[PDB]
């Protein structure tokens, strides 16, 4: 999922 | 003068906070706290390639 | 892959849980 954490 | 607000406050979500995507329908970020989501579902969700996630309203429909 | 897995919060923090106790494993349904 897209996060703010990935890279 | 936010460019993402938050789905569920509408404060602005900085790169700098911890947030998702909802990528399952509606497409606004949300602060991963005002989720309710905890930190250890949010690395999870993070480390899923395969895996989106939905808000409640949008996973609600 | 091709597949996408859809997570509410609740089944993101109960698969989070369950992860941490060696549980990974869910079953495809639809
Ligand atoms: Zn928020
Ligand atoms: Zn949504």
């Amino acid at each position: 999922a897209r996060t703010k954490q990935t890279a | 003068m936010a460019v993402y607000p938050c789905g569920i406050c509408t404060n602005e979500v900085n790169d700098d906070q911890d947030a998702i995507l909802c990528e399952a329908s509606c497409q606004k970020w949300f602060h991963r706290i005002c989720t309710g989501m905890t930190e250890t579902a949010y690395g999870l969700l993070t480390a899923e390639a395969s895996a989106v996630w939905g808000c409640d309203t949008c996973m609600a429909d | 892959g091709a597949m996408v897995y859809v997570f509410s919060t609740e089944m993101a923090n109960k698969a989070a849980e369950a992860v941490l106790k060696g549980q990974v494993e869910t079953i495809v349904s639809f």
